[PDB]
């Protein structure tokens, strides 16, 4: 990354800290990397964190030359998707076949696949590209979550 | 540092940047030699 951005990066960490001493919460790897121009999944981090479960996810710390390792370690990435991915993959509440998706079952997937949103969440991405009847134009709701 | 950059000055593929990145790539873990303080963004080198 150039020192320009990294710069940004260390207030984007500096911000962030407990006892005032250069220490960022495990917990907020990911986000803070999201921000920064990345997505990284919660088991991509995990694995460049080292299995915590809850409690040691919620009290081990990084420090500044653990983080940006970490950053650049994802952010030079293998698969990360693309619109045409994404419409088949979200095509992915379809019912018939429609061309527009199915209202509570995006929220359902959201708590019920792999990266279990909580009812927050899932309402977040999806509220309001549904219609009358609850059915989500994909192949727009798709540039949504791809762009912002 | 000078050999790197008059190859890098011969070449299109070759962006300032790229004449850093060729130095932490070819250096590095040499006894004289040390990166930026983090500023790959800004693109620079301090030696001993």
């Amino acid at each position: 990354f150039s020192e320009e951005q990294t710069a940004e990066f260390k207030e984007a960490f500096q911000l962030f800290d407990r006892t005032g001493d250069g220490k960022i919460l495990y917990s907020q790897c990911g986000d803070v990397m999201r921000a920064l121009g990345q997505n990284p999944t919660n088991a991509e981090v995990m694995k460049v964190l080292g299995n915590p479960k809850s409690d040691e996810m919620n009290l081990k710390t990084l420090k500044f030359e653990q983080f940006l390792p970490m950053m650049q370690t994802i952010a030079k990435n293998k698969d990360q998707g693309c619109f045409e991915d994404y419409v088949e993959g979200l095509r992915v509440f379809d019912k018939e076949g429609n061309g527009t998706v199915m209202g509570a079952e995006i929220r359902h997937v959201l708590v019920t696949l792999g990266e279990k949103m909580t009812e927050e969440e899932v309402e977040q991405l999806v509220a309001g590209h549904e219609d009358s009847n609850g059915c989500i134009n994909y192949e727009e709701l798709v540039r949504m979550v791809l762009s912002g | 540092v000078l050999a790197l950059l008059d190859e890098e000055c011969w070449f299109p593929k070759a962006t300032d940047t790229s004449f850093v990145e060729k130095l932490i790539q070819e250096q590095g873990n040499h006894a004289k030699f040390q990166k930026s303080k983090q500023l790959k963004d800004k693109t620079e080198f301090c030696i001993l």
